[PDB]
């Protein structure tokens, strides 16, 4: 069901409702009944989960941000999870200056966690950083900037960690960044240009990535998609990512259209692809065969309404 | 409370602070030698509780098939009566006779051999079961003649009982019975409650948590039915019985249908129906509790087990219903709950491979001695249809069809669904497509101008004709004008247009466009259709905004078109519209447009399998 479009009332009564179970989570983590934790926190994730249809006032939404972020227990609610929470909520009310601020400290107590995150949907920091940048790009974490001004080489934690949140940081402050970090493995590769620092690979970066595969291919006898999605919409012209194919359903699937045999697609697949790749994959022909296939079967058996709104928005 | 009995057959200790006794007989059980050591009576006593034990389901405790023993329950209609006939040697069987009354609908007779029994039966439990049954048939008996309000209970027997049971108190009958029989069946209490499946029905919720349950639901399903049938009681056939059965059953198909569908979400590629099941959804679902079930989940998806047992419970139902309608016989007692039964049963066989010899009896069952009032003309054709998908139909069904459609000619037909015997002939052309209708042939030959009936009736029957009876009937009938070539159209009179059918046409489209300052769109769909190639109609183009969107659509303005057009059209129609490679992405777009704005069933069903 769309409960986006359905109208919430008594909005004032429902927005007191959670500032005052966030009040009460904030409470009793800081002494706690373990007890009547068990079932208040159910209740309590249920309500921050459910408040994304609920318009919240600034101070309301301040309260349960800040609650939701701080004293939610990492053990209930992951990074990522606590993420999609926050992520939810700014989609009824644009997070105001306020919320920005609340999330920066959030962010900065993150930064001072790392000077010793796990997900569960591998969304973290640099994710609270990209919800940052969507909104009002001009932003600069002075704490932020502050920590990467003081980055000894040794500590490569903060370092690596801080390199993430690229963005969020001034051209003095990541002149020191980028003297330390530069790109050497995959894993910089892809967080680099997740951030944006380089916009076109460098065929070094092609060189990396032919060496993983290389190495997961000794292995052999995650991220394999992204490669795929790279070479489906043509960010990588090596031409020898052909040579790994049979490794990912994924890969195979967006390498090759005609060899990927279509009983091993994953209809779910679609849900996470953005609306570029997607327009990009029904007009390329030599697959739109059988995602139409996936989709219709789709819309007969499950009661997604995405499979739908993706069919008829780009006809797949 | 001393233990856990599980529905799968293991104990587990629970509240006992004493002696394993069920740990400790579980260990005589296995070895022979402890229970050889048992003095002679308790090593008899040991037997009867091996026999009690392994006859219930109780195997063993933790750390170590339905089949339900009931005349009643496989519809053995006919060795009922004749158990019911031979003489009872015991109490016992009398209990079982009355059991089996009541399942027959001999209410009057279940009644009075309950209170023999009462009578005769002062453990006392025989006793107590009666006294329950008795007021179960009781209330059976007051509730059908408020429904039939026919007179199937004399109203002295209705006063008697009455009489009998009058300020009766089921609550008081357990704590009447002496603390000894109050202290050994305790168990037995709940069946003088006015409900007793509401632990189940609240345990049903666990079959709609979307995060083993399923089979504990079953297997407790299969338990309360084995009880209530083995034991003839009564209650087994009340309408809270029949709900927790259709409320059990349909909510594991659609708990097996959801783990489906996320699988096949998550993975890319459940439920098991076997005699049981098929006869517990025969029994207790309505149509229309069917219907939800089909519309809500993919029963075709389901894979049928047993499916011998299930047609020889399906050639049963038919044989009771012969019968039942092709004698007197008409118990409507027991026609009553038995035209249920028959109606789920039959409607369910379409997902059941059956044999040549069983659909034949079926088909026949259905097509001849299933009554009008249950099954018109279009349900039993819907029926039928339903038959036809799992086995593709073989020459003897056709016969069966043909001799149905030479006893409807020799009646000649209301309707609800609006289906006649026209669409047995296309079903029978469907399969065979060169099938000629013998006695229709020579009825046509007899066929004279006094009887019109005839002759409307099976002119929608004409392709099942022979030449000379296609000929001889097309006589009788006249095209002179435009209305005598529709109802013809209509009825099927002719099926390749003729030159002056095509200029009636062009007079009828001249005068209406004289007359300016229906069968237009009929006509813009058959030019469209290639049904006429007259190449003249571009004349006609002004007026209905479907007359000129059919007849050239190259030309059209989309903007006057109506999306509620394509409801109304048919499916050759919207393939042909499909595949014409013009007026196609119109017609996707307004689709389209149409389904953003609403989500529409029908519109997105039309805009999927054809592609408009």
């Amino acid at each position: 069901c769309s409960i986006d479009k359905i109208r919430f009332g008594e909005q004032e009564k429902i927005e007191e409702y959670l500032v005052g179970i966030a009040e009460e989570i904030t409470k009793q983590f800081s002494g706690m009944n373990v007890v009547f934790y068990t079932q208040f926190i159910s209740e309590a994730k249920a309500a921050l989960y459910f408040a994304k249809y609920v318009k919240l006032s600034e101070e309301g939404l301040g309260k349960i941000v800040k609650a939701l972020l701080f004293y939610f227990p990492e053990r209930d609610l992951d990074i990522g999870k606590r993420y999609v929470w926050l992520e939810r909520l700014t989609k009824c009310n644009e997070l105001p200056k306020s919320i920005i601020s609340i999330i920066d400290d959030f962010l900065v107590l993150q930064a001072e966690k790392h000077i010793d995150e796990v997900s569960s949907n591998g969304l973290y920091s640099r994710d609270y950083g990209a919800l940052i940048k969507h909104f009002e790009k001009n932003f600069i974490s002075k704490r932020l900037s502050e920590i990467t001004l003081c980055l000894t080489q040794d500590k490569q934690k903060q370092i690596d960690f801080l390199f993430k949140l690229l963005p969020l940081l001034s051209t003095n402050a990541k002149s020191h960044l980028l003297s330390f970090k530069s790109v050497e493995n995959i894993n910089d590769l892809m967080n680099g240009i997740r951030i944006g620092l380089i916009d076109e690979f460098t065929p070094e970066h092609e060189e990396l990535i032919i060496e993983y595969l290389e190495t997961r291919k000794v292995n052999y006898i995650d991220y394999m998609s992204t490669f795929g999605i790279w070479y489906f919409l043509e960010e990588i012209n090596n031409s020898k990512m052909e040579e790994f194919i049979g490794m990912d359903d994924q890969y195979d699937f967006f390498v090759d259209p005609e060899n990927f045999d279509y009983k091993k697609f994953i209809p779910s697949w679609l849900k996470n692809y953005n609306d570029k790749l997607l327009g990009k994959i029904a007009g390329n022909k030599h697959m739109k065969h059988h995602v139409i296939e996936v989709l219709k079967e789709r819309v007969k058996n499950s009661n997604d309404k995405r499979y739908l709104e993706i069919l008829m928005n780009y006809f797949i | 409370y001393d233990y856990h009995f599980e529905v799968n057959g293991t104990v587990v200790r629970h509240k006992n602070k004493g002696f394993g006794y069920m740990e400790r007989f579980f260990e005589l059980k296995e070895s022979c030698d402890e229970r050889s050591k048992l003095s002679k009576k308790q090593y008899e006593r040991f037997n009867a509780l091996f026999n009690f034990f392994e006859k219930n389901g109780v195997i063993c405790m933790a750390k170590d098939s339905i089949e339900i023993n009931s005349l009643a329950y496989h519809g053995k209609y006919d060795v009922m009566k004749k158990f019911i006939e031979e003489q009872s040697v015991s109490i016992e069987d009398d209990y079982k006779k009355a059991f089996f009354l009541a399942c027959l609908g001999r209410w009057e007779e279940s009644y009075d051999l309950y209170s023999n029994i009462i009578l005769n039966s002062i453990n006392g439990c025989v006793y107590y079961l009666s006294q329950i049954n008795r007021y179960r048939i009781y209330q059976s008996i007051t509730q059908a003649v408020t429904q039939f309000n026919y007179k199937p209970f004399t109203d002295e027997f209705l006063a008697r009982i009455e009489r009998e049971m009058t300020n009766f108190n089921i609550d008081d009958l357990f704590n009447g019975m002496p603390f000894e029989f109050q202290k050994k069946y305790k168990i037995l209490e709940f069946l003088s409650d006015n409900q007793f499946l509401y632990d189940d029905t609240v345990k049903l919720f666990e079959l709609t948590n979307k995060v083993s349950s399923d089979i504990v639901v079953l297997l407790r399903l299969y338990d309360n039915l084995r009880f209530l049938y083995e034991n003839c009681l009564w209650s087994v056939s009340f309408h809270e019985f029949h709900q927790y059965i259709r409320n059990s059953m349909s909510l594991l198909i659609e708990k097996a249908e959801y783990e489906r569908t996320r699988d096949i979400d998550e993975l890319g590629f459940g439920f098991f129906m076997e005699y049981y099941d098929f006869v517990n959804i025969s029994r207790h679902f309505k149509i229309d509790d069917i219907k939800n079930l089909e519309r809500s989940c993919s029963i075709d998806k389901i894979r049928f087990g047993e499916q011998e047992k299930i047609e020889e419970y399906l050639v049963g139902i038919a044989e009771e219903i012969t019968k039942q309608f092709s004698a007197n016989g008409m118990n409507v007692v027991f026609y009553t709950q038995f035209i249920s039964e028959a109606k789920a049963a039959l409607y369910f066989a379409k997902y059941v491979k059956l044999s040549e010899e069983g659909l034949g009896k079926i088909v026949k069952a259905l097509l001849f001695y299933f009554p009008e009032r249950d099954l018109d003309i279009g349900k039993r054709y819907v029926w039928l249809e339903r038959l036809t998908k799992c086995n593709e139909l073989p020459k003897s069904i056709i016969s069966i069809i043909d001799d149905f459609l030479v006893l409807q000619a020799e009646k000649h037909e209301v309707s609800s669904n609006g289906l006649y015997s026209r669409d047995y002939g296309a079903l029978i052309k469907h399969f065979e497509k060169n099938f000629i209708s013998k006695r229709l042939s020579e009825i046509t030959l007899c066929l004279t101008q006094d009887k019109q009936k005839q002759i409307d009736f099976l002119f929608k029957l004409l392709p099942l004709l022979s030449t000379n009876a296609k000929s001889h009937l097309l006589s009788f009938k006249s095209v002179e004008n435009i209305n005598d070539l529709m109802n013809g159209i209509r009825i099927g009179l002719i099926d390749e247009f003729t030159p002056e059918h095509e200029e009636l046409i062009i007079e009828y489209l001249e005068t209406r466009k004289v007359n300016y300052i229906d069968y237009m769109s009929t006509f813009g769909i058959w030019y469209f259709l290639e049904e006429i190639n007259n190449s003249k109609m571009e004349e006609f183009i002004g007026m209905d905004d479907q007359y000129d969107f059919f007849v050239d659509p190259e030309n059209f303005d989309y903007k006057k078109f109506i999306p509620s057009w394509l409801k109304n059209y048919n499916d050759k129609l919207l393939g042909k519209i499909a595949g014409n490679k013009h007026m196609k992405h119109h017609v996707i777009e307004v689709l389209k447009e149409r389904v953003k704005n609403s989500n529409d069933k029908r519109y997105l069903e039309i805009l999927m399998n054809y592609f408009i």
